[PDB]
């Protein structure tokens, strides 16, 4: 629905981004491993990582986490790696 | 040389590489001294309980 009437809706034609869903919840972090304030936050703040689908490219997911440089994603489950492609496991 | 007997060996060997982790993360992840302080900051709440 949000494509189809895109450009009717607000303006342009646009492109499926992803579906993403938002774990609603208050987690407890389990940890063998002494962590300082800022690395429970840390920890805090992956636990709200985004499950669901994405359109593979540079662009979407750099777009959906401006962090992200290379390696693995806390904001969106996917990834990318020193050569800057999408990583498999996205 | 053996290649079933060959890769036989590094599980053994990987065996006791997990072993020891798991004796590692099980104890060890924290002095004793911090893992005592831990214990007994729980004190007050096992009172309530």
């Amino acid at each position: 629905l949000s494509i189809t009437h895109s450009a009717d809706w607000l303006g342009m034609r646009a492109t499926p981004a992803g579906v993403l869903y938002f774990h609603i919840h208050d987690p407890m972090i389990q940890s063998n491993l002494p962590l300082g304030l800022d690395e429970i936050e840390q920890e805090i703040f992956k636990k709200f990582k985004m499950k669901g689908l994405l359109l593979g490219d540079q662009e979407v997911v750099r777009l959906m986490d401006t962090t992200l440089q290379e390696g693995r994603s806390n904001i969106i489950n996917a990834g990318l790696k020193k050569d800057g492609s999408l990583r498999s496991d996205s | 040389f053996d290649p079933a007997l060959l890769d036989e060996a590094t599980d053994l060997r990987n065996g006791a590489k997990k072993l020891l982790e798991k004796l590692k993360t099980d104890y060890f992840t924290r002095s004793p001294e911090q893992h005592l302080k831990s214990l007994a900051e729980m004190k007050p709440v096992i009172e309530t309980l």
